[PDB]
């Protein structure tokens, strides 16, 4: 658990289950090096927002 | 006697001793009673090299 | 290797023919036929722990000083029980006192060789409070008085040494005699034991006198003899534990009762034994315990969590960053490693799949000779995949690289194909290192090839695209171009933005597997959660036990897709036409024939040398000890890790002073990337093979041993020293700790860091000497200053962020025995030959018969006292003149005469000794000056008189004055009376040395064998100690432990057996 | 009366720490350590070392830095005392300059 | 601390009283003995070293450095500052 | 080398080792000389003038 | 002794073989 653990609280995809990041990095930004958590953690908070405002 | 110095008495007494010697008379260039400079005759800045 | 034989040949038995040499004859035959820190890292010596003790257990003896005089004209000789020949439990004698000796009525298997042994006090006990720093002390009957205070804790620290023991149940039998009627006496071995049955029970001898000891005893209590309990579990068998009555010492009981209950706790069971032996072998050995009402055994091998990552802290201290410590290491465990792994070599794979290339002869390069030149298979070359290997578990101090003579000088070129070569067998050796700058340098490494062929890039002038691969070792290193992809531009430089492609994409990913038990053996690892063990590339378990070849792997993906990049790179548009078409298509068969070449070491490595690993691990020297692994994430790259033994100056607080009090741990060991590619590219299995039989059959002759069992003892025994080290370094010395002090009253001088590094090292060498230990202890803590001693370990990654961990210190028997000590010692310094207050050297003259120890009220003065001239730093003296009586200024600067009372500290009696002694000695011996030396604490000798005839005592004080130096000074002699059983006549006595407080706590009894005492000093049997047999409504378990000794107590004797462990745990074969 | 030195002094009593940064001796020493540790440590300025003996360096410097010597303590505690008691009793009195 | 006892009495003279004035003039005949020469001077600062040697409690040994090293730079560092000599003169 | 070793005595002490070394020093003292002789030197330095 | 391969060459010192 050194990269972090990510919980899905509100009904998972298949079950109560825990989400491990690992070292692989997104290089599709230019000026930032984003590694895996940090994408899911952007990409999910990017979806919630979207659904928010629809 | 059953007590020694810890710092010593005859070394510390040798140093002192060696330590009270007086300065060396450096008589060099100087006159003699008749009038001649005592010294030898190098040059000045060779001769304090 | 090749050793071809001269010279010197005889004869062959099995065929009479005679050949050239001895070498080639055996050979014939046959075919008929047909430091120091190494090695305590290595095997690190074992402690003795358990130790029985057959003999009562006391270290309190009686002695008799001056005889009774049992011939007498008032009693007649039938009177007293001596003529009689009746042994009894105490000496028959004038004057008895108690004086300390350790396990004098003891008898052990294994001795602690450090005593404590005290003469009486009529003799000189001198030499036992100069034995720790009196270097310059020139007589042999003076000590310093300023370690007085170092002396004593030594003293008490061999005291609590020696007396760690545990008791042992020897055997029993009934007394036919009246005497105790029904008693279970105990019995002990020896040449004899007829004194012992006396010794041992004093309520047990006959009452027929009136004298002390009879009466004592027939004021005891009847019904507490020997044995009233016991454990007992089967019928013929010896019980486990009783509990007697016998003459025995509260503070022995006490120190041995503490320390069987630090090995009960210790204590584990054949249940928990094969629950840890099967978890840590996986299930591929399996072990037995029996299921049945055992003896209790006593396995004291379990150890709390603590000690186990201090004792790691100072391994990691003693591997600094020497290289050959640690290096042994990895050979140890590279051929121990060979034992279990299944995976051969026939190293003929690459010639036969080489041998079978199309190539035409009129050719000139020959691209398979070249490759099969470069590799040179040969058989020894896999020690070095062993110690690749095994430095995964170790990558926390070692860092495994690759050495620079593997690189190519200058580089090369691409035009060159051994330059290519060399390529290929780095890019294939470099994941299997732990060096966290390999990624890199494989990018730099190819980089460097094609100089002007492709240019990219490349940060400052410095490093640049043409500096040497193997200078890109730190992270700070890494260039844009590597880091930022894009930067590299895909038009003209397709090459290298493809591989640094492949390498951000196919690196291997970092996994772990789970190893070892904390049941019982507990985690040492740190910096990591418990139970962990990190790998650099990822484990996939095999759901399979009969392995076949498959190619779905990060290895051999990583070798195809070096393949594909150098088939890409010889089908280039600008390389193409620089090659002979024949060529070209004999270096891509080449690239073809060996992408797909059928080697079993990569599937090894994914699926069984991560569970070798697992299984080795737990039982070992030295314990792994990793820091978290990264791929590609340059921020969390480690850069340093460090332990820390002292604070700055004045904080007190590990996690404030670990940032600028480390030491950087870290060290490079360099290998060879021809062993490694040979090895990745050769490896085969045995042509039938199952995985679950190997390994059985492999792992179970290694779980045969105690020698982890020996290192958990060891690091209890290290953590118990290091916590007894700083809590007497912190008795002399003000320091960080918290920790209560008693021994203030003794005077001590100022201590240095040498003076605590002199006695950090004598307590070393003392529990050395204790627990029969030889390689080094504590040691690695004695570098620096030892009045602030702290543990604590941190590693800092690249952006900044700092993980420390600092364990807590556990309890420590020895070190709570040790202050238990000095707390008795508080109230009983008097039996260990030392006495308190201060002495008054006044003459007095009389015929009473007082002990001078205990002074009357009368003749004792202070500093409260109306009339009485205290001095102090100023001591001027002035002569008179003309009959004007001699003055000396006082302390404020008054002189006075000689005469009166004064006090003088006993630093200024040393400082003037020689001019006080002439002025001062001709009032005191007639005069009325009296001097009152304040000390503190002091050394003290008896001398007896008969109180009959003059006794004059003159000569001891002037011989004492006179000895008086400002090093040092000798015991102080005292004039004792001796006590009279009947009338004697009186003589006058002239007395000079008195004592202050009342010092006679030594004092046992007075005419032993008589009635009563009529004259002199005396006092009874003391009823203070006997409280069991004297109080009927004391129960029989009560101690009062911090002001007296008792002299007689309930005391445990255990029965417990330790047997081996693999005597109780059989393993299936 | 008094009689310069190029370093300061304190009063005598041989019961300090001998790590102990308030002397100045020592202070510089450390500070010369954490320079060639800042130094040495992003392995710039060293082009051509082939292994990484940054965590070699960076030990022996805190090694060095943690030292047990006490002379700094000597210098500024005892040196003094042993000068102005020499300094009466010399054939040649000082001749000092500030 | 010292003491000089005496009984009284006015015959006794001892002259042991200069000026500053004095002390300084012959300070200054001495700075201007030397004359730019090392031979006068080497012998005063050579006894002078002998003496604070005999004097000072410091006692010298590079044998901590060597137990601290435990033996690269540790090596390199060793060779450099030469434990095995013994002159601190 | 001078620097970063050195170590007192264990056992120490500034009194009696200062006053152990002081007392051949002074008992071998010549400024009471030195004294009597600047007196000399500036009453034949002004006599010269 | 020691043989070279090569060209049969035995050379007595194990290191100068190199
Ligand atoms: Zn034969
Ligand atoms: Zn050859």
């Amino acid at each position: 658990s050194s990269a972090g653990v990510l919980v899905h609280y509100d009904k998972p995809t298949n079950g109560n289950h825990y989400i491990l990041g690992t070292l692989t990095q997104m290089v599709s930004a230019p000026p930032h090096i984003i590694n895996a958590t940090d994408a899911l953690l952007l990409e999910s908070c990017l979806e919630q927002f979207a659904a928010n405002v629809r | 006697e059953h007590y020694k110095a810890r710092p010593g008495i005859a070394s510390v007494q040798k140093a002192t001793e060696s330590a009270e010697l007086p300065m060396k008379n450096n008589d060099e260039g100087t006159p003699d009673k008749r009038g001649n400079t005592k010294g030898a005759l190098v040059n000045e800045h060779v001769e304090a090299r | 290797p090749p050793t071809a034989s001269s010279g010197h040949g005889y004869q062959c038995h099995v065929c009479s023919a005679v050949l050239f040499s001895p070498l080639d004859l055996d050979a014939h035959v046959a075919s008929h036929g047909l430091n120091r820190k190494t090695a305590q890292l290595l095997h690190a010596d074992t402690p003795r722990l358990v130790t029985w003790d057959a003999g009562l257990c006391t270290s309190f003896k009686i002695v008799p000083i001056v005889p009774a005089q049992v011939p007498q004209d008032v009693l007649a000789y039938t009177f007293f029980t001596s003529s009689y020949a009746i042994q009894s439990p105490f000496p028959e004698a004038a004057v008895s006192r108690i004086v300390v000796h350790t396990r004098w009525a003891s008898n052990v298997d294994f001795d602690r060789d450090s005593s404590v042994i005290m003469a009486p006090p009529t003799e000189n006990n001198i030499h036992l409070f100069k034995q720790l720093l009196n270097t310059e002390t020139l007589s042999v009957r003076g000590a310093n008085p300023l370690m007085f205070r170092a002396n004593v804790l030594h003293m008490l620290l061999e005291f609590v040494l020696d007396n760690l023991y545990l008791n042992r149940h020897t055997g029993f039998s009934q007394d036919h005699t009246p005497f105790t009627e029904g008693a279970n006496l105990r019995s002990l071995p020896g040449p004899d034991a007829e004194k012992w049955y006396s010794i041992m029970y004093p309520t047990r001898m006959g009452t027929p006198n009136v004298s002390k000891i009879c009466n004592f005893v027939a004021s005891c209590v009847r019904n507490r003899v020997g044995r009233f309990d016991r454990a007992q579990m089967m019928n013929g068998a010896m019980s486990e534990w009783v509990d007697v009555f016998e003459t025995s010492d509260a503070l022995t009981v006490s120190i041995r009762g503490r320390w069987m209950a630090r090995l009960a706790r210790m204590n584990i069971n054949p249940t928990e034994i094969e629950w840890a032996l099967t978890e840590c072998a996986q299930g591929y050995v399996t072990v037995t315990s029996p299921y049945a009402p055992s003896v209790n055994r006593l396995m004291p091998y379990r150890i709390s969590n603590a000690e186990r990552q201090i004792s790691q802290i100072i391994r990691v201290m003693n591997i600094g960053n020497n290289a050959t410590v640690i290096q042994p290491v990895l050979q140890d465990i590279s051929v121990l490693l060979q034992r279990i792994s299944p995976l051969q070599i026939d190293p003929t794979i690459i010639s036969n799949t080489m041998s079978t290339v199309s190539e035409s002869t009129t050719q000139t390069l020959s691209p398979a000779s070249s490759i099969l030149g470069k590799l040179r298979p040969s058989n020894s070359d896999f020690s070095s995949f062993r110690v690749a290997l095994a430095g995964w578990l170790y990558n926390g101090v070692v860092t495994t690289v690759i050495d620079d003579s593997s690189y190519p000088k200058d580089g090369g070129s691409v035009t060159s194909l051994e330059n290519l070569w060399d390529f290929f067998i780095l890019a294939l050796a470099l994941p299997l290192t732990t060096d966290p700058c390999a990624p890199v340098k494989a990018f730099m490494t190819l980089a460097n090839m094609m100089v002007g062929f492709e240019t990219i890039p490349m940060d400052n002038q410095i490093y640049t695209q043409s500096r040497r691969a193997s200078a890109f070792s730190t992270p700070h290193t890494w260039p844009r171009c590597f880091m930022n992809i894009q930067l590299i531009s895909p038009i003209d430089a397709p090459i290298l933005r493809q591989w640094a492609e492949i390498i951000h994409r196919y690196w291997p990913n970092p996994s772990q597997i789970r190893y070892g038990t904390p049941n019982v053996f507990g985690s040492a690892n740190l910096f990591t959660p418990p139970e962990v063990l990190l790998l650099p590339i990822d484990h996939q378990p095999a759901n399979v036990t009969t392995p076949t070849l498959d190619f779905t792997n990060e290895l051999t993906n990583w070798r195809a897709r070096v393949c594909e990049l150098m088939k890409n790179l010889v089908d280039n548009q600008r390389y193409q036409p620089g090659w002979t078409q024949s060529l070209v298509s004999s270096m891509r068969g080449t690239l073809g024939k060996l992408k797909l070449i059928k080697s079993m070491t990569p599937m090894y490595l994914q699926q069984l040398a991560p569970v070798e690993l697992a299984v080795i691990a737990p039982m070992l020297p030295f314990p792994p000890f990793q820091v978290p692994y990264v791929r590609l994430d340059r921020d969390r790259v480690p850069t340093m890790v460090g332990v820390t033994r002292q604070s700055r100056d004045t904080i007190t607080q590990p996690a404030l002073s670990l940032s600028t009090t480390n030491t950087t741990v870290g060290v490079p060991l360099a290998l060879d990337a021809r062993a490694i590619t040979v090895a990745l590219l050769s490896g085969k299995y045995p042509p039938d093979l199952v995985t679950n039989v190997w390994y059985a059959d492999a792992i179970y002759p290694m779980y045969a041993d105690t020698e982890v069992f020996s290192n958990l003892q060891r690091d209890v025994i290290t953590c118990e020293a290091v916590q007894t080290l700083v809590t007497l370094v912190a008795q002399i010395s003000e320091t960080q700790y918290p920790v209560d002090r008693y021994l203030d009253w003794i005077p001590s001088l100022r201590a240095s860091a040498a003076t605590a590094a002199t006695f950090a090292e004598w307590v070393n060498t003392s529990m050395k000497t204790a627990f029969d230990l030889s390689d080094m202890l504590l040691e690695p803590l004695l570098s620096g200053d030892p009045r602030m001693t702290q543990l604590a370990i941190q590693y800092q990654q690249y952006n900044g962020r700092t993980f420390n961990v600092i364990p807590e210190m556990p309890g420590s028997v020895i070190a709570d025995c040790v202050q238990l000590t000095a707390e008795v010692f508080n109230h009983e310094y008097n039996l260990f030959g030392i006495a308190r207050g201060d002495i008054i050297i006044g003459r007095v003259q009389s015929t009473h018969l007082w002990s001078p120890l205990a002074p009357p009220p009368d003749l004792v003065f202070d500093r409260d006292t109306p009339g009485v001239h205290i001095f102090g730093r100023d001591c001027r003296i002035s002569f008179g003149m003309n009959g004007a009586a001699p003055m000396i200024r006082d302390e404020t600067g008054m002189m006075v005469p000689f005469e009166g009372n004064w006090i003088f500290p006993l630093a200024l009696w040393q400082m003037n000794t020689r001019y006080f002694n002439q002025q001062f000695d001709a009032w005191i011996k007639t005069g009325e000056l009296r001097i009152r030396i304040e000390m503190g604490a002091y050394p003290y000798m008896l001398h007896y008189y008969d109180p009959r005839q003059y006794a004059n005592a003159w000569n001891l004080t002037s011989a004492w004055l006179e000895e008086i130096t400002p090093t040092s000074i000798p015991s102080v002699p005292f004039m004792v009376p001796i006590s009279s059983d009947h009338d004697i006549s009186s003589a006058p006595a002239v007395q000079y040395i008195i004592s202050t407080e009342y010092n006679d706590r030594s004092l046992f009894c007075t005419n032993s064998s008589s009635p009563q005492t009529i004259a002199g000093p005396d006092k009874h049997i003391p009823v203070e100690r006997y409280n069991i047999l004297t109080n009927p409504d004391a129960p029989p378990t009560q101690i009062q432990l911090p002001e007296v000794v008792d002299l007689y107590n309930v005391v445990t004797r255990y029965a417990y057996e330790t047997p081996p462990i693999t005597a109780v745990v059989m393993g299936v074969p």
